[PDB]
C-alpha cells in the first residue's frame, strides 16, 4: 500500500502494513543549511526519543511487543471485537488519549520491576 | 476474558504540527543557469518518480488561513531576497543632483534625460555622464521651481543596492518538503473551498513545485481549479478579508515593452559600475498589456454568478478600480522579462451586474482586446521590512511576455448597509495570499508512530 | 589487528574480528563548524538507519544474527566451504551485489511474519 | 545440505564516496600564533600517536585526476582566503591620483616615490603624504603623455582590502581527517604512478599534515619521492594535461631580499590606516634566488631520462622558457617571509638534450649558482573568482628563506607533428595541480557494515 | 524522588531508581543557533556512545543486564554486603575507576566469544 | 561465593565537564518588548514550574575562580553586544571638523554647542547643522590654540555605530540551562565563601535567571546572602586578586539627571540620520546619585569587621578612593534609563577604622544622603576587544532609577610592607567579576549512567 495507506483502514488491517511507517521516522547558503540541519537533528531526536520510550518497555528492536500490564477496563470498557474490527488508529488514539501517560508509566514500571527481580531470583542461583 | 497491554510500532495517526520545512529545487533548475534570485543551490535535487499514496475512508479538517507553510514561504522568500541583494554594488554615491530635461524623440511623458557627475577611477576628479531616468524614480528637489533638478526618490529613507548585472527573474518550481516524522496532507476534493472537511486526502512528501511569482490584484503562472469557480475568504461576512477567487480557465495575457533601448556602462566610483539607461532607437510607443474581451467576459460573468451564490439578496454588484495608495497597490505590480511592471486595470474592473439581466451567453466571438496601459519602475521596494531597495538592471531590445491569469485577489468595500449593493475592487495587499492561492490543500502533519491495544498475548516471565 | 584488518583475510578469520569495525561506525568560524556539525550528523544518520536495519531483521543488538529464511540457490550455487574458506569479504559483496535487496525484503516479511504469528499464537494462550 | 541467511555487523567492505571530510591543526599549532591565513581554529587538535593499518592480500584502483579531496582542499583555501581578507581596512580611498617621481640612491627602476593627498582623521583637511610603490602595482594615467599621473592596478576591476597588519604567510601542516563510517585508503607503492593499481594500500583516519604552499612551476616543501622520478600524467599523448613531474631528491632554493626597507604608517581616513614603504637603507641590489647548478644539472637530466622513457622515438627534447602572459604564470610566482616573489625562470628551463650523447655524469662539483633575476608585488590578486586582492604589508629588514623544490609542473607544447621533438615548458595553471601532488595517494571510501552469508544455522520459532 | 535523587543514597536503593536518569540522558540568529544545535547533537553523540557500548555487552534495550564476565577479585577484595549497603556510587567509582576499561574489554571478548560460539554450535545442530 | 559482574544504566554519579551551555530567557519576556540588547529571541522559553532536588548525604567541591561559566556568559554577553551594534546607521561620515562654544544657559561646564557641516541626502550640498555634545566625548584639534575646532573622540583609533533609535538596555533574567547528560550543581551552603567543600548540593537544570547588570566598583540588582557579609577572592595574600564582598542587606541608591533634554533628528547623509541633543529646557543642575548615609556606614562597618576577622594583627584598615586612571574604571559605571553614568565614588570609600574604638552602633538615625556627583557620556567603548563603540541615543525628559548596592568589588592596595595598615579601594576590573558574583554556585557535572556492581547473578547460555 505504502506509507500511512492503512490510515483509513480497520485495526486489523492497520497491523499488517507497520513497517513502512517505521521507514519513514528515519528516512534521510549560511541559513537554508542551518534550517536542513535543524530539521534533520530535529527528525532524528524524535526517532532517538520513540526508540528509548520502547526500550525502557522492554520492547526495544521489535514493532509489536506484548506486556504483562493489565488491561484496566476504566481505560475503555470496549471489548476486543470492535476495537479490532470497526475501528481505526485515530479513532483509538481519540479515546484513549487521556490514559496514554497512566499506561506508560504502568510499562515502564513493570518492566523495571521485572528487570529488578529477574535480578534478584538469578542472583539466588 | 483476561487482556493485556501490547506496544506496536508503526502506527498511522498524526496530528498537527508546525515544524520547518527544507527546500528541493529541481534537477533541471542545476544545468548551469546560475544567479538566479529563486535559483537556490542550498536546495536538494527534486526526488525522481515521486509518490503521491491515497489514503481511503479518512476525512481530514484544512484550514488554508492559518496554515504555517505560507509563513515560512514568505519568510524564505524574504531572505532570498536579501541574500541575492546583499553582495554587488550599491548606488549610494549615485545620491547626487541631477540635472534633468526632456527626452528627445514627441515628448515621451515618462522618462527624463538626466546629466549628474559621477566620480572616475580615481576619487578626485568626476566626469559628467548622463542616463535616462523613469520619473516614477526622480523626486524633484525642493518642490517650488523649475530649477530642473532633481534626486533619486529614495536618497533619504534606505540604501540602494542595483542588481547584478547577471541577475534573473525568472522563477522556478519549488518543491517545499517535509522531514522524516512528518508528512503532508493534500486535499484532492476538487469541489474544496479552502476549509473545513476534506473526504479524499493523500499524504505526500514533498508538495507540486510552486512557483514564486510575485503579483498584485492578479494570479499569474498559478495552478488552476478542476470543476468551477472556487471563491475563497476566511470571513466573507467580513470586509477586511481578501477574496481568493480560483479560476477553472486561465485567460492569457500578453504584455510587451515595444520601445527598443540602448544600455551603457557608468563609472561611479573606484571599482563600482552599474548599467543605465542610454537611448531610444526607433518610435516611441506606450508599454501596454492586451487581454481577450470576451474571454473577461466569460470570466467576470462566471465570478459574478459565484459571488451572487455567496451573497445572496443583493441586487447589483459593481466591478470599480481600485480606491487609491501608492503605485504599487493601485496597479497590477508584476515582472515580465526582467522589467516591473505596473498596469492600470481601470479598464478591467469597469462593470454593474444586476440579477433581472440575463446578459445572453456574452458569444459573437470577436478579437477585440483591452489595452490598459503600464509604467516601468527600475527602483524596486517590495517587502518594505528589508530595508534595501533595488536598481533593476536595463534589458536591451523589446520585452515580451505571455502568462495566464488564473487567479483575482478581489476585496469587498467597507460597510454601506444593506442597500443590496456591494463594490468589490482589486485588492494588492499582502504578498503571503499569493502563496496561499497554493498551499490551500497542503498541510504538515505529525507522525506517532506508538501505539497501545489490547490484546489477550501475555509477555513471559 | 585493527580496523579493516581482515579485508584481505578469509570470510572465516575477518568474522573473527567484528567488533572492532564496529567501533569505526560510531567513533565521535561560522563555515567549518557547519561542515563538521553536517558531517557529523551524516555519520549518525549511517549509524542509526544501520542500527533501524539491524532492528526491522529481530538483529538489534547483535553482530552475528541468524536468520530462518532459506538461502536460495539463485543466489550462489557455491557450496559453504569456497565460501568461507578462500574467499573475501569483497568478492562475496561482488557477486551477491544484485540480490541484496531481495534478501532484505526477504528477512523483514521473515521478521514480520514471526512477530505476526508469536501475537497470533501467544494470544490463544 | 539446508543452508540460511545469516547478518554479518562490521563487515570490512567498502565503495567509492564523495562525502565532505574536515580538517585538523597540530597541537603545536595551538601555542598561540594567532593570526595566520592557514592558521584555521576551528581545526580540532590533532589525534596523538596517529595510527595507519596495513591491509594485506588487497589491490585498490586509485586515480589522482578524479579525487575529490583536491576539489574539497581548493575550496576550503579560497574560502579561508575570503575570511582572512575579510574583516581589515580596505584601500578603497587609497584609489587616487599619484604623483610619481624617480627613487633616489643610480635609479632602481622597480620602485617609484609616489606623493598623494590622503584625508586626515576628520575628512575636510587633506595631507600630502609620500610613499614607494613598486612599478608592478601602478599603471600610468592615459597613456600618452609624461604627466608623472599614476594610479593603483586595480582602482577599475574590484576593491582591495589591505592584508591586516599582524597577519602572517607560514604554512602549517593541515591533517585532513574522514568522518566516521568512512575511512581514507593510502597508496604505499612507492612506484606508483599516480593512478590505476595499487597491492599495498592502508587504512588511515587522517592524512599526513600536507603543507598549503602556493607556487607556481615549481613545487616548494613538498613530500619526496622514495625510489626514482615519478611522472603523472591524466593523458600524456593529450598535450592541455599538465605533467607533475615528483622528485626523489629535492633541491635546496635560496631566495633573499637584500635590501633592507623601512615602514611608516599613513592615515588614509577616519578609523583607516594602512603601512607602506618610506625609505630604502643602504645600496640598492635586486632580488634573486640561486639554485645550484650541478644539483639542477642532475634533476633535469633525470627528468629527461624518464620522460624519454615515456615518449619513445623522440630524438630530441628541449627545455624551453614559458610561452607568454601575465607575469602570475610566466614567472615563479611564491611567498618568501611574507613578500610575494615573481622569479624569472629562463635561466633553469633552457636546455637541449638528445639521445646521442651519453652527457657524461654531470660531475666535476663545482659551487657555480643559477642567479635567476626576481620582482616583487603587493597588490596580489590570486585565485581571481574571490572578487577581493591584498595590499600585502610591507616588511622591515632583509628577508632570506631557504625551501627545497620537490617537482616540477611541466607542460609539453602543442602538436608540432611527428618531427621527432617535444619542447616542455614550465606550466602555472590552476593551483589545485599542486594539491594534487600531495593527494596522489589518499582517496576517500565508504564503509558498509552490513553483510550477508550463508551459513547452516537457524534461528529458532 | 527524581534526577539524581539517590546519589547520596546507598547502592541498593539507588539501584531501584534507575529510569528517571536514564530518562535525562537523552531529553531533548546565526550563532546561538549554531551553538545550541552543536550542543544537542553532542548529546545526541553520547547517547549514542553510551548505548553502543550497551550494545556490545548484549545488554542493549536493558537497565541492569548480568555478564558471564568472573568478578576479578583483584579489582575490589570487598565482599557484597558493604558494596551494596553503606556504599554509594560515587565512591565505587573511585575505587573502580583504575580498572574500568579492562572490565569492558573482559565483556567485550565475553559477548563476542558468546556470539561466535553460539553460530558455532547452532550451525551444527 | 562466586561472583558476576553487573552492568548498570542511569548511574548516579558525575565528574567536571566544560560543555556549552545554551541561553533561556523568560516567557514574560516574549511579550513583544522587541530589539532590547540582552532580548535574545534565539534564547528558549524559560521551563514552567522549574524544579530543584536537593541531594541528601553527600558533598561536592565548588571553585567560583576555575568556572567556565563566566567566561561562556563573558563572551555570549560580548558578541550580543556586538550583533546588537551591527545593523543600524555608523556615525564615520561624522569625524570632522566641529565649531564649538559655550552652551547657553550660568555656564554648563559639561557641554558644547558644535555646528558642524552635515551631507544632505544628496551628497553635493551640505548644511551647517548644530547639536550639543559632552567634553568627554569630544577632543580638541591641535592642542596649541584656542581656535574652538574640536573632534570626536575615537576619529582615529576604531570605528563608530550608533546605537538604533529602538533600543533599549533594560536587564532581563537569563537563565543558563544545561544540556542532556550533564546537570548543574547548586551550594545552597548559606555560610559558603566560594569555594571548596559544600554539604547541601542540589541538582537543577537551568540557573536563576542572573540579571547581566553592567557596572564597576559596585554590583547593581544583584542576588543577595543569607546569613552574614561574605568575603570572596581566589588567593587573600596575593593583592592583584579582586575581593567581590557579597552584602547581605542592599542598601538602596537613587540616581537622576534632573536636566530636561530635546532631541532632534540630523541628516549625515543619504539613508543616514542620527538623533542628537538640541536644547536644554529649564535650569541647569549637576546629574548625582544618593546613598543614605547611616546605611552606608552599616554596611562599611559591617565590612570593615569582616576584613579584620579575615585580616588579623592590622591596627588600621582605610577605605580610599581609586588610585588613578582612564574614567570608565576610577568612576562607579552604569545605565539608568538608557544613559551611561559615571559617578565619583570619593565621598564613599573615605573613612579609617582602628581596632581600638568600638564605633557606637552607627545609630541616632538621620535622612542625610551622599550627593556624589555623577558625568555622562555618550561615546560608550566597554569591551574594548570588540573593536566597536556606541553613540548611545538621547534621551528627553528626565532620567530616574532606583537600584540597590548589594556587593562591592574591592581591592587591596600594593605592597606596603607589614605596617599594620592595609588600605582597601574600589576596583573596577574586567566585567567577568561581576558574573562570578552571580554564578558562586553553579557548577556544570558530566553524567555518567554507566555503572559496574558485583553481584552473584549469572547470565545464561
Ligand atoms: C509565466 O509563464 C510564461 C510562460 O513560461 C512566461 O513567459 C516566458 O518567460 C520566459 C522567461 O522570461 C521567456 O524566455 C525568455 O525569452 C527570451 C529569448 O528566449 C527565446 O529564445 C530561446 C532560444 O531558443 C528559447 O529557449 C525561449 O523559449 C524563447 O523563445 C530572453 O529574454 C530570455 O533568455 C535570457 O534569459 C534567461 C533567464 O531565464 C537566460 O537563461 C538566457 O540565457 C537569456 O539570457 C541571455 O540573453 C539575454 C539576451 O537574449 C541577455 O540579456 C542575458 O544577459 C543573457 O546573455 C528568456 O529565455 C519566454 O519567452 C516567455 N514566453 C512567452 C511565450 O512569452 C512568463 O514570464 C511567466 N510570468 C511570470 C510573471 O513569471
Ligand atoms: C619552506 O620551508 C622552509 C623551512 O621551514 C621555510 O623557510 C623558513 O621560513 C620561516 C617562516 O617564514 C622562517 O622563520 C622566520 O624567520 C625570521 C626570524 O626567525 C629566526 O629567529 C627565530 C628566533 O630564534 C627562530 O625561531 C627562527 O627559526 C629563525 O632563525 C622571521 O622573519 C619570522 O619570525 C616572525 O614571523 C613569524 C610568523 O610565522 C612569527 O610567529 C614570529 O613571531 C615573527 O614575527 C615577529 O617578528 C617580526 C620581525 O622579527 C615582526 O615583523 C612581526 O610583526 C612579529 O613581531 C620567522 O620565524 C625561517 O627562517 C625560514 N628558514 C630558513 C632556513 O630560511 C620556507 O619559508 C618555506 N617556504 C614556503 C614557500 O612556504
Ligand atoms: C535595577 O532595578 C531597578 C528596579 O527594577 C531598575 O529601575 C527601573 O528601571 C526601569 C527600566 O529602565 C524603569 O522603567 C522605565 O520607566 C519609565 C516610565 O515607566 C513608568 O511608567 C510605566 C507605565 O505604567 C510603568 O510600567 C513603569 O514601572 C514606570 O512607572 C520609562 O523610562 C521606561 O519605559 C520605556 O522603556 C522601556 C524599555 O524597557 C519600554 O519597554 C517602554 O515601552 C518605554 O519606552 C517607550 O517610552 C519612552 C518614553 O516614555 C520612549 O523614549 C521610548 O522610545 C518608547 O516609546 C521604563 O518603563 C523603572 O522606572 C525603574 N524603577 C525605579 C523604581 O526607578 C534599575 O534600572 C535597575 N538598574 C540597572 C543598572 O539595571
Ligand atoms: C481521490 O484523490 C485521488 C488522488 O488525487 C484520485 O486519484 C487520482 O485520479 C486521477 C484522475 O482523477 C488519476 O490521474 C489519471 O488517471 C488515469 C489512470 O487512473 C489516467 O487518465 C492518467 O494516467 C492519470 O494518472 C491519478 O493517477 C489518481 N492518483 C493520484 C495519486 O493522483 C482519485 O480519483 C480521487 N477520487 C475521487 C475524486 O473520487
Ligand atoms: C473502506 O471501507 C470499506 C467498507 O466500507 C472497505 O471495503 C475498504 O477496503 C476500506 N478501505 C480501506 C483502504 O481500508
Ligand atoms: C594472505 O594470504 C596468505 C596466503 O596466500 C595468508 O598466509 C595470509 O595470512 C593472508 N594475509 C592476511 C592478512 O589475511
Amino acid at each position: 500500500l505504502g506509507f500511512l495507506g492503512a490510515a483509513g483502514s480497520t485495526m486489523g488491517a492497520a497491523s499488517n502494513t507497520l513497517t513502512v511507517q517505521a521507514r519513514q521516522l528515519l528516512s534521510g547558503l549560511t541559513v537554508w543549511g542551518i534550517k536542513q540541519l535543524q530539521t534533520r537533528v530535529l527528525a532524528i531526536e524524535r526517532y532517538l526519543e520513540v526508540q528509548q520510550l520502547l526500550g525502557l518497555w522492554g520492547c526495544s528492536g521489535k514493532l509489536i511487543c506484548c506486556t504483562a500490564v493489565p488491561w484496566n477496563s476504566s481505560w475503555s470498557n470496549k471489548s476486543e471485537t470492535e476495537i479490532w474490527n470497526n475501528m481505526t488508529w485515530m479513532q483509538w488514539d481519540r479515546e484513549i488519549n487521556n490514559y496514554t501517560n497512566t499506561i506508560y508509566r504502568l510499562l515502564e514500571e513493570s518492566q523495571f520491576q521485572q528487570e529488578i527481580n529477574e535480578v534478584d531470583l538469578l542472583a539466588l542461583d | 476474558g483476561n487482556l493485556w497491554v501490547t506496544v506496536y510500532y508503526g502506527v498511522p495517526v498524526w496530528r498537527e504540527a508546525k515544524t520547518t520545512l527544507f527546500c528541493a529545487s529541481d534537477a533541471k533548475a542545476y544545468d548551469r543557469e546560475v544567479h538566479n534570485v529563486w535559483a537556490t543551490h542550498a536546495c536538494v535535487p527534486t526526488d525522481p518518480n515521486p509518490q503521491e499514496i491515497v489514503l481511503e475512508n479518512v476525512t481530514e479538517n484544512f484550514n488554508m488561513w492559518k496554515n504555517d507553510m505560507v509563513d515560512q514561504m514568505h519568510e524564505d522568500i524574504i531572505s532570498l531576497w536579501d541574500q541575492s541583494l546583499k553582495p554587488c554594488v550599491k548606488l549610494t554615491p549615485l545620491c547626487v543632483t541631477l540635472n534633468c530635461t526632456n527626452v528627445t524623440s514627441v515628448i515621451n511623458e515618462d522618462m527624463k534625460n538626466c546629466s549628474f557627475n559621477a566620480t572616475t577611477e580615481i576619487r578626485d576628479r568626476k566626469k559628467e555622464m548622463y542616463a535616462l531616468f523613469y520619473k516614477l524614480d526622480i523626486v524633484p528637489l525642493d518642490g517650488e521651481k523649475s530649477d530642473n533638478r532633481y534626486r533619486l526618490i529614495n536618497c533619504n529613507t534606505s540604501t540602494i543596492t542595483q542588481a547584478c548585472p547577471k541577475v534573473s527573474f525568472d522563477p522556478i518550481p519549488i518543491h517545499y518538503c517535509t522531514p522524516a516524522g512528518f508528512a503532508i496532507l493534500k486535499c484532492n476534493n476538487k469541489t474544496f473551498n479552502g476549509t473545513g472537511p476534506c473526504n479524499n486526502v493523500s499524504t505526500v512528501q514533498c508538495t507540486h513545485g510552486i512557483k514564486p511569482v510575485v503579483s498584485t490584484q492578479l494570479l499569474l503562472n498559478g495552478s488552476l481549479a478542476e470543476e468551477d469557480i472556487i471563491i475563497r475568504s476566511e470571513n466573507l461576512t467580513n470586509n477586511a478579508k481578501t477574496i481568493i477567487v480560483h479560476l477553472n480557465e486561465s485567460v492569457e495575457i500578453v504584455c510587451t515593452r515595444p520601445n527598443n533601448m540602448t544600455r551603457k556602462s557608468i563609472r561611479i566610483g573606484p571599482g563600482q559600475t552599474f548599467y543605465a539607461l542610454n537611448d531610444i532607437i526607433g518610435d516611441i510607443r506606450q508599454a501596454h498589456c492586451n487581454i481577450s474581451e470576451e474571454k473577461w467576459n466569460n470570466t467576470l460573468h462566471r465570478v459574478w454568478k459565484k459571488l451572487v451564490e455567496h451573497f445572496p439578496n443583493k441586487t447589483t454588484i459593481r466591478f470599480d478600480r481600485h480606491s487609491g495608495g501608492d503605485l504599487e497597490i493601485t496597479t497590477h505590480s508584476f515582472n515580465c522579462g526582467g522589467e516591473f511592471f505596473y498596469c492600470n486595470t481601470s479598464g478591467l474592473f469597469n462593470i454593474t451586474y444586476n440579477s433581472n439581466y440575463t446578459y445572453n451567453d456574452t458569444k459573437h466571438n470577436g478579437t477585440k482586446v483591452i489595452t490598459l496601459p503600464c509604467r516601468i519602475k527600475q527602483i524596486i521596494n517590495m517587502w518594505q521590512e528589508v530595508g534595501r531597495a533595488m536598481y533593476a538592471p536595463p534589458i536591451a531590445g523589446n520585452i515580451t511576455c505571455t502568462s495566464n491569469i488564473t487567479g483575482l485577489l478581489l476585496t469587498r468595500d467597507g460597510g454601506n448597509n444593506s442597500t443590496e449593493t456591494e463594490t468589490f475592487r482589486p485588492g494588492g495587499g499582502d504578498m503571503r495570499d499569493n502563496w496561499r492561492s497554493e498551499l490551500y490543500k497542503y498541510k504538515v502533519v505529525e507522525i506517532k508512530p506508538l501505539g497501545i491495544a489490547p490484546t489477550g498475548c501475555k509477555r513471559r516471565v
